[PDB]
């Protein structure tokens, strides 16, 4: 039937690889925050157009008191379309925030998996005196009977 | 604390009790909303952000009310302030003429308001204590540290009455009778501000008169609460009195390519940055801004749009701060719809804000001013 | 809701109601009142001195006749145990009180 498959992750790197040029490279969906199908449908129910989006039909068809200093925008309208939006229908909800992702590509070889790559920032941790904890100190009693080794050192 | 503002109106205004309804459920559901009913009847929710406003806008039109509820467009509210003390002595004489209190006005030590916010001083001490902290953190002279009387407008608020009548403050056994009607007069005043309906903000009521007339069911005590905030209002008028709007901050995580489309996107909305930095073990980066409110809208969207998800921005509430203007300027003109240039930003903030809330057109630095007619 | 005696005069002669209620109607309860003119010659609140407007709420004493700002009647008559007279010495009971309006009711 060739249905139902399975792999190994080395096939699967490959594939990756062969596939690299027709494959985002897309971790978050903080692209389309306000591409996305909510507010596109959002801007199908109310009439509204985004930049680079499409473009739909409508699915039906006092001036002294204004404070302004930077203007009510439309995708403002989109992306809290129920304030700066009067009379909302068929209106999704927005702000889905898909914490920024940090990835650092492998470029050559050598370059042990986890090793700080240049791009990332020294640490420097910084502060006022450590502290202190009743630790405890030695020539009181302790030792261990010995079969003890790391969870894994081989 | 609550400084964003959402106007409410349904198509219905006759299902208004259903919209009245639903912003109670809010106001019970959401611990951080308040509604207010303003002074010409219209539904407003004092909130603190966009996210917060539109889940309330969700959750009001579907699921505690079902009502086609039209917003206008959103505004914060301000503060009325003094950093200039009164030319000269600004009084009320009682109805019957023979009370009269003179009052001055001044802007207030420069932190004592926000220590009085964070609540690290307070009336509960006593006089001594009182005047330990006043004197031994901001060099308070003695005469005006016995003298302090209450904080306006609320318990833990900015502004103070100050007593400086020692001549007939030597009236005590009378003085004091009246004491709590001219503080009453006090906090209401400075509660509801004369130039546009704003809370005054860290403003000093000084005593410089008070006359007072010794007969108790004369001198009433429905007069007392009144002249005394005619004098509030009096002394913050003939001080030059300046609008406080918010100044919010906000955290940026931004790559090396965005930080300066950051900066014009702050620069666009009057903002500063304080801090611009390398986040210690990420390759991202920390900014650190301040940027004006009525400008804030859209701020996190466009701001997020314009490097194409890369930017990343948190704001919150910070301090009030003076928006470049003259509110009682007659010599600034304003076209209905265009924005303002910067100098005259507190002259459109308060007469529009005076139009929305209903009040008269013009005020006056003498419109309290007592009628010698 | 208030009006003019000398101009529903006619319409209370002529006609045993009124136009603001259907209901029948007796002349002599419609009390005198008198508002204050100010620096410009505006009604502004006796004890208060804030301008009326199209929009800001009415308050009065029906006992004492007075018209005056809710904001005074109320920070003075709520904060304080008084519900006299604002401007006159006139203890009234609240029950009296009447508003000429409140966008918000």
């Amino acid at each position: 039937t060739y249905q139902r498959w399975q792999f190994t992750l080395p096939m699967m790197s490959t594939l990756y690889r062969l596939a690299n040029q027709l494959l985002t490279d897309l971790v978050d969906d903080n692209y389309f925050y306000l591409f996305d199908l909510k507010a596109f449908f959002t801007s199908k129910a109310l009439n509204m157009a985004i930049p680079g989006g499409p473009k739909f039909e409508p699915l039906v068809r006092d001036i002294n008191k204004i404070i302004i200093r930077q203007p009510i925008r439309t995708e403002y309208k989109i992306a809290f379309p129920y304030l700066y939006n009067n009379l909302p229908h068929h209106v999704h909800l927005t702000w889905y925030h898909t914490p920024n992702v940090v990835f650092i590509k492998t470029e050559d070889p050598d370059l042990p998996a986890f090793y700080f790559d240049p791009l990332i920032n020294p640490i420097s941790h910084r502060h006022s005196v450590k502290s202190q904890e009743p630790l405890p100190d030695d020539d009181e009693e302790f030792e261990l009977p010995e079969f003890v080794e790391p969870f894994l050192k081989d | 604390t609550s400084v964003i503002k959402i106007a409410v109106e349904p198509v219905n205004p006759s299902e208004l009790p259903k919209m009245l309804d639903g912003l109670r459920k809010v106001n019970k559901s959401y611990p951080s909303l308040t509604t207010k009913v303003e002074e010409s009847g219209e539904h407003v929710i004092l909130g603190t952000g966009e996210l917060y406003l539109d889940c309330v806008m969700h959750d009001l039109r579907k699921m505690y009310s079902e009502i086609d509820i039209k917003v206008a467009d959103p505004v914060v509210t301000f503060c009325e302030t003094v950093v200039e003390t009164s030319s000269l002595k600004c009084f009320a004489e009682t109805p019957n003429k023979k009370n009269k209190i003179t009052m001055i006005a001044e802007p207030l030590e420069k932190g004592l308001a926000e220590d009085i916010e964070n609540e690290v001083v307070q009336i509960t001490w006593n006089r001594k204590k009182l005047g330990e902290f006043f004197q031994t953190k901001y060099d308070w002279d003695l005469l005006a540290a016995r003298s302090i009387w209450a904080f306006g407008p609320d318990a833990t608020g900015p502004n103070i009455l100050v007593d400086d009548t020692l001549p007939s403050e030597v009236d005590k056994a009378l003085l004091g009778s009246v004491k709590d009607s001219i503080v009453q007069g006090f906090q209401w005043g400075t509660r509801e501000g004369p130039l546009c309906d704003e809370l005054i903000r860290n403003v000093k009521f000084k005593i410089l008169d008070a006359v007072v007339a010794q007969e108790p069911l004369h001198r009433g005590g429905g007069q007392i609460i009144p002249t005394a905030r005619r004098v509030v209002y009096s002394a913050f008028l003939m001080a030059t009195p300046r609008l406080m709007e918010p100044y919010y901050f906000v955290e940026v995580q931004a790559p090396a390519d965005c930080v300066s489309a950051v900066y014009t996107v702050l620069a666009r909305r009057r903002g500063h940055v304080t801090q611009d930095a390398p986040i210690p073990g990420s390759p991202l980066y920390t900014i650190k801004a301040f940027i004006p409110a009525i400008d804030s809208f859209g701020f996190e969207t466009d701001l997020r749009t314009h490097t194409q998800g890369q930017a990343f921005s948190l704001s919150v509430f910070h301090h009030w701060q003076i928006v470049p203007g003259d509110p009682l300027d007659k010599s600034i003109v304003i076209r209905p719809l265009e924005p303002q240039p910067a100098p005259h930003l507190a002259r459109e903030f308060m007469i529009k804000t005076r139009r929305r809330k209903g009040l008269s057109e013009d005020v006056s630095i003498s419109k309290f001013f007592d009628d010698p007619m | 809701i208030v009006f003019d005696l000398l101009n529903i005069v006619p319409w209370l002669k002529k006609y045993g109601t009124n136009p603001s209620n259907g209901e029948k109607l007796d002349g002599r309860s419609l009390i005198k009142l008198n508002f204050s003119k100010n620096s410009e010659g505006k009604y502004h609140c006796p004890v208060l001195f804030t301008v009326f407007t199209n929009n800001t709420h009415i308050v009065a004493v029906r006992t004492t006749g007075n018209v005056y700002a809710y904001e005074a009647v109320e920070q003075l008559n709520i904060k304080a145990k008084n519900f006299r007279d604002l401007l006159t010495d006139e203890p009234f009971s609240r029950q009296d009180i009447i508003t000429l309006q409140d966008p918000t009711n």
